[PDB]
């Protein structure tokens, strides 16, 4: 109408902060327990080693 | 590799992140809220202070531990079939805490001229108090950075002494001097900082 | 008056004193620890010998220990910042101090025991260098009690 | 929900929020209704000039008699930017010979924006607009503030700055804090991570 | 009067006093098992000389659950910053403390079981570096009861 | 009254809950059914009765789910934030230690099974181990049930 | 009222809700697949008696598709941040516990086959394990289901 | 009315449709020419045999011009904001599950190719899965219609 | 009426397909060079008919030269957000798809090139697969056609 | 009414194509040098044609230079965003473009020099390779010329 | 009427026209020296014809000195943003451009020096390449040249 | 007057000045230490003769010191933000250079060592090669200088 402006909330700092450190901690935490998962070994020592 | 892959990519994603929020904020006229006043100005001074304090020992005595287990281990291990250079390579640890002490004295010297104010808006504080912190701050940096690159270094060399001396005995006497010219920095960095800190005046 | 973040950074402060440096201890008693087994099988008169590593190592807790109890003491409701960032100036400063002196201990426990192991004479050796690291945990406690009182 | 305007010639002084209230011994009575529309407001004392702004709202009987409000207002040119920055600085209120003064804390900002903020009163849970002590009996407050004085260019609102930010001076403090002792932790994790044990035994 | 937020910190630590000492349990009964893997083979008889880290893991993680439980019990909606600060504090050294000593007995364990096997007399002063070890998880729980009241 | 944003915490933590809990299992199945494939190439008889720590595996994954529907059943459109957060503290909580608990569950489980494919005996045994490991992932959910009442 | 751009979080579930149970789905096949090429390299009678891992890591998929088909089924304009959150909290929790199915079913599955191409015996017993990996899968769906209506 | 920014998301829908799509079948080829450049050699006569992975690997590259054109032509200046978040989510969404399809088949493929070389009945049985190998890709486009009209 | 960054995103486009395609030309044609040094060395009867490949890559490039040339005309100063978006977008698109081209062109070359030195039967074959390749790209200058006239 | 920052982009373009073209050529002269070098110890009587490759690296250095004069021909105070924009696209695309020639012109020399060496016969076409190479440099410069002067 | 902070960016470039073209200096010695005394084992008389590279490498360096030097007297108290961002492109193009040259030069000069220990009519041949490596820094100083002037 | 903060970038380009020489200054002395010590076994006879590049690594400290000396005296509690910027150049400029004259130190002497134990004529050539590294360092002071005087 009079171009208000967008009624942003105080305390704006407070929550992102909250949001994005929880959020990079979960992925962090997720990312890095995966790709110790993803990597695992087998054997490569009975079952698998032989050939023929 | 193992898992310093996590290490770079931090790195890489921060320092992209970083190029990424600074041309949308050139670019979008809204440079007036990248104002590095407010951040350098409503951070209180004694978060520098204590920062500085802390470092200047912090730098000093990881350098120092970093020195004696490096030259420790090869002592050792050389003294297993020789043990006529067991005492003889005291002098190696003696200049590897040289440091630390250089680190403590530096500390007790920063760490007076502390007294607290009452202000709370930057001009109440003021000139001279931002002037002291970032000084003070600045050469607890310095002395902590500068003593830790000279006790690695004297380490090494005197690592590669202790190795070479198992051998032929009459070899000590020629590679000390090494050693001098290494500690030669340490101290170069403890009389800068009192050149920095000199001034202050906090109050 | 003082803003409510004030009694954040003193309270952490505490924590540093009781994990950097308990953290240095425990690497070093565990490579002791390792040391012990090379050295079991072939000259299994000195395990006891070999005591003096480990209990080495739990003195940097220790140190630790004491400097928690004194920043327990002097928290109360109504500090300063300047408090707060002394204290936590303290607290970091004796943590990594702590644990510096850890990594120097472990490794030095190893290549000790290793070395006994071959040669008797070497002993008293090994017992000199271990002193230079044990001090350098002291070193960090230092600038703590001076920062309880500037 | 017009706002109220200041018309010399071409508007000049603009003002609005979403709510107001005033108590004087602890009573709150809503006085949004009476304004932003009541084109009868005694908005005589008040007076523009090239850097300079006072704005007075002087109120017919109620809450005993005629009380009188006045927000001052001002810009100036900054060297260290080369632009013209402006506030609004100080609260007074006038009653029955008598007179009462509030600092502003925090609304600022460029010439050419508005201004915005969501909660300035001088209660508890807000925060804001607090002088030296005197508690006096006044309770002044508004909801969705808005504001622009200098260079509008119409009956409309420019863009409109926001005291919020992405970061305040405690965050950034603890944040800094926090990240020192990430550094140092990982380290030592690092190195405790890497311990390997032995294969075989001797003999 | 106080912030929503200031709930934040403190049950952060009634979270993270638990969690970071489990971590330790986990590396105190795995690494120990897979010694006694090997052991078992050349003298199986040796279980009950060698059932001494996962004991200690499992005590390290009764520490982690009182503190947790002490902590979690003081919780209030109108809990104050300071309070808030003095549990998150607490939790997080218990926490670390209890992962580092965690670490330290899965190692010592996983080296001085097979030091039994190989070599009997080893078996009692094998005994003697856990305990040390026991020790600093001790010491943890030591803070986090100094910072529940004062 | 309440803000706008108070669910947030509540879902992510039964989501984090719920997913380390399933991380961990997994892990723990994986690790077992090598140990059982690598074991069982040379004596079938025993494979019936080896199958034992993966079913171990299964009952922390259980645990996860039980807790995640609490943090489920008390969520309502006006969560205020203490009830919400102290939902997130209990699922992280018990994400974590369940994680750490499986892992150690799995990697106790493989061991073991490669050990026993030669000697008998150690299976008794090998269940206690396995016991010392499952208690720990039920600490979790006894901190759980705390964070579901206050 | 209600923001307008809430349905972010909505979409973001969805789409984790499959891309991640896409993810588990890829690595069991694959895994699968690489293991029964050597296996049938020799072995070929049994071609089709070892299809149960691949049909096992299907459902992996079965579930990301149902989920996401459900959680777009509910999705409206006019989504209060109560619902999208509880949505994006649910598509997450499924996603991620179907990663870990996916990596428990792929790590086994190749084991197993492998370990079987010698002996059948084993071949009965390999369902079994399999089995508790479809189960911890079906747990990941079953929280989420609650969360779509909760 | 809307924000033109909320166009911005859209226009990103659009690039994913294709980029994801393309790097997945890419990656196909990336192996298959490896395995019939070392199968070829040994075994010429079958040459025509090992192009069936080429096709399954390159229909991913039909789904993404599909999906593309149908976005690309559903963009204009007067999308409403929540729509070009939607049309965001089935962008990326089939993006990356054509990225997944991708990766088994070209591992897949590889198997397929170098196991032929040595026994032919092996031959249909890896065609068999990968069917499977396609149907989650599929799966994910399915999930785009349902996406992207509604 | 419109901004005066407008422009910004609608040239970063005009270098993105300049840029991204090219590299990927670069790339195959030097994977090319080395398996020729691999293939003339022995038998250098196919040095003039194993030029293919460098010319497959370069069409890649000239394709990114078309589209940077349309981008650049059509690039003027009352340009509207919207458009500058779709140019951005059209950009990023070709220049990936070639990236992903050029790979997969020179693997396949390489691996091709080595076994038609080897045996020349494989010759025909490898045409085919080289092809689709290059199909890849040239799919994504479809994309950016749209894009670029929407 | 121009801003007070125009400048900042078209000097950054300037500057960047120089430092990208000077970083591609310094690549393909020290491979191809080496290549040469290594070469050289067997046939010093093709030396003289073996330097062939370097001088075509020197070519495309040469091209950005051209192009760096080119913007240094259009500054001055007033310029609005849209002639700064354009130099900043021109000035990348072309430094880019001269980084992935280099790079292609390197592995090409490197692989191609040691291939004429064994054999003189491939030395024709070899360097008919590298023109491929050249010219996709030269492709970027055509994009410059057209936006640097618009 | 000009900000002060303008002054910064002039400054900077100062230092990058010092700083990263001397990197690449020191760069070329160092590598230098692993040929030069690798070289004089067996044919010391060629020592004093194989200190080239090294002369070229401080005419490297000398370009960027000389180019510092001019921009740090051009810098005064009163600059506009104009003449600032000028002396920071040019700083940094010449830096950065001798960086590169240098790295090829070091990489060629070892190269080089190494090969023509065996076959002395090398000699000429490797001049040859290092003037082509290096004209490049000597462009660098023209582009800076028309960004001082102007 | 000036603004609050003047002091912070002249405080920091001082600090910053002497930590990277004396960064360069400690790696230059450990490599020749290292080559001195390797050396010293086979030839001690000529240890006084190889101590150079130790010397000449010294003025790199020197050169840290004195721009140190020089900045810190010029400061003052008010300076004007282009002092403090200028102060800033200087600093990083000289720090830089120091860096990159010990990286060039201390590798060449760590070659030239060895060369000389092979062979003594090397000598003087190696004395020549330094000096080319020595005055690199040189330069930079030259330059800081003329910033710091401005
Ligand atoms: C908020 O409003 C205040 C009242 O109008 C402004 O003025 C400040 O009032 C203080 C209280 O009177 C003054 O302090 C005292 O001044 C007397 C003068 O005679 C001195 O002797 C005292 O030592 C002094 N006490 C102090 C500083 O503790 C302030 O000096 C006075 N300030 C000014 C600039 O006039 C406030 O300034 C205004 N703003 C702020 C930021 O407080
Ligand atoms: C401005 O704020 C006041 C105070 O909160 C609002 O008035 C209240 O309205 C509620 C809802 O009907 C009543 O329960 C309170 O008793 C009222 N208080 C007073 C002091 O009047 C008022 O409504 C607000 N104005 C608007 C337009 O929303
Ligand atoms: C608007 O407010 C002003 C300021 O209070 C009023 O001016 C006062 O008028 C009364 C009545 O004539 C005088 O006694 C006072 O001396 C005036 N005060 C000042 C400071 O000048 C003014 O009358 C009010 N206007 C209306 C219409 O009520
Ligand atoms: C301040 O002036 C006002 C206006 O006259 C007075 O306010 C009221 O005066 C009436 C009549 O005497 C009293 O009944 C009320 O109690 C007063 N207060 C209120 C809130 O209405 C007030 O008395 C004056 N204050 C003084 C002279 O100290
Ligand atoms: C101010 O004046 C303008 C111009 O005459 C008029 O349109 C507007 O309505 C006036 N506003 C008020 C609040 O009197
Ligand atoms: C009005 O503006 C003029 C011009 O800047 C200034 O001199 C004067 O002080 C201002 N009026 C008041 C009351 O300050
Ligand atoms: C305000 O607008 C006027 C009219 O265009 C202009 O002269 C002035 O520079 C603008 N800015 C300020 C800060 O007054």
């Amino acid at each position: 109408p009079y171009n208000l402006a967008y009624k942003y909330n105080l305390e704006y700092s407070v929550v992102f902060n909250l949001v994005l450190w929880i959020m990079i901690g979960l992925a962090l935490a997720v990312i890095i327990t995966s790709y110790n998962i993803w990597n695992m070994d087998p054997g490569y020592d009975s079952i698998i080693y032989r050939m023929t | 590799t193992g898992l310093e892959l996590l290490y770079l990519g931090i790195f890489v994603a921060f320092w992209a992140c970083m190029v990424v929020v600074g041309i949308c904020y050139t670019i979008f006229d809204l440079g007036f809220r990248f104002d590095v006043a407010w951040f350098l100005t409503e951070t209180s001074p004694f978060m520098w202070s204590n920062l500085g304090i802390g470092l200047a020992i912090s730098l000093s005595v990881v350098g120092a531990a970093w020195g004696i287990y490096i030259t420790g281990s090869s002592i050792i291990g050389g003294g297993v079939k020789a043990p006529r250079i067991k005492t003889k390579n005291l002098v190696s640890i003696i200049f590897c805490e040289a440091v630390a002490i250089y680190g403590i004295i530096m500390a007790i010297v920063i760490s007076n001229m502390a007294e607290p104010f009452s202000a709370t808006e930057p001009k109440a504080i003021g000139h001279r108090n931002y002037h002291a912190g970032y000084s003070m701050f600045g050469a607890g940096l310095t002395v902590g950075l500068s003593n830790l690159f000279c006790g690695v270094c004297v380490g090494i060399v005197g690592s590669g002494a202790a190795l070479a001396d198992a051998q032929n005995p009459s070899l000590f006497v020629k590679i000390l001097i090494v050693e001098i010219f290494g500690s030669a920095i340490g101290l170069f960095g403890v009389i800068v900082a009192i050149l920095q800190t000199s001034r202050v005046k906090m109050g | 008056n003082n803003p409510e973040y004030s009694s954040f950074f003193g309270v952490m402060g505490a924590s540093s004193a009781m994990v950097f440096s308990a953290m240095g201890a425990a690497y070093g008693t565990a490579k002791s620890g390792t040391g012990i087994a090379a050295m079991s099988v072939m000259r299994p008169e000195l395990i006891m010998k070999s005591i003096i590593p480990v209990v080495m190592a739990g003195i940097i807790a220790i140190y630790g220990l004491v400097v928690a109890v004194l920043i327990a003491n002097s928290l109360t409701d109504g500090i300063t910042l300047y408090r707060s960032f002394l204290q936590l100036g303290a607290g970091l400063s004796v943590g990594l101090s702590g644990l510096a002196a850890g990594f120097a201990i472990g490794i030095v426990g190893d290549a000790g025991v290793r070395g006994t192991a071959q040669q008797p004479r070497l002993f008293v050796g090994m017992i000199l260098i271990l002193i230079f690291a044990e001090v350098l945990g002291l070193y960090g406690l230092i600038v703590a009690l001076i920062l309880s009182t500037k | 929900h017009p706002p109220v305007s200041y018309n010399d010639t071409a508007p000049r002084i603009l003002f609005w929020a979403q709510n107001f209230s005033v108590a004087y011994k602890d009573e709150w009575k809503d006085l949004t209704s009476l304004t932003f529309g009541v084109e009868n407001l005694n908005l005589t004392g008040s007076f523009w000039n090239d850097s300079f702004a006072m704005l007075s709202l002087t109120y017919e009987p109620l809450f005993g008699a005629t009380v009188t409000f006045k927000f001052i207002l001002a810009s100036r040119f900054y060297p260290v930017s080369a632009r013209y920055w402006f506030a609004m600085e100080r609260l007074e209120i006038h009653s029955n010979g008598s007179v009462a003064h509030f600092n502003v804390s925090q609304v600022t900002g460029p010439s050419i924006y508005s201004f915005h903020c969501e909660y300035v009163s001088s209660v508890s849970k807000k925060g804001n607009l607090l002088v030296t002590n005197v508690p006096s009996v006044w309770q002044m407050t508004l909801h969705n503030f808005q504001i622009q004085a200098f260079n509008v260019t119409g009956e409309q609102f420019s863009y409109a700055s926001d005291c919020a930010g992405f970061f305040s001076p405690g965050i950034w403090m603890g944040l800094l804090t926090t990240l020192f002792m990430l550094f140092i932790f990982t380290y030592g994790l690092h190195m405790i991570l890497s311990l390997k044990t032995m294969d075989r035994f001797d003999d």
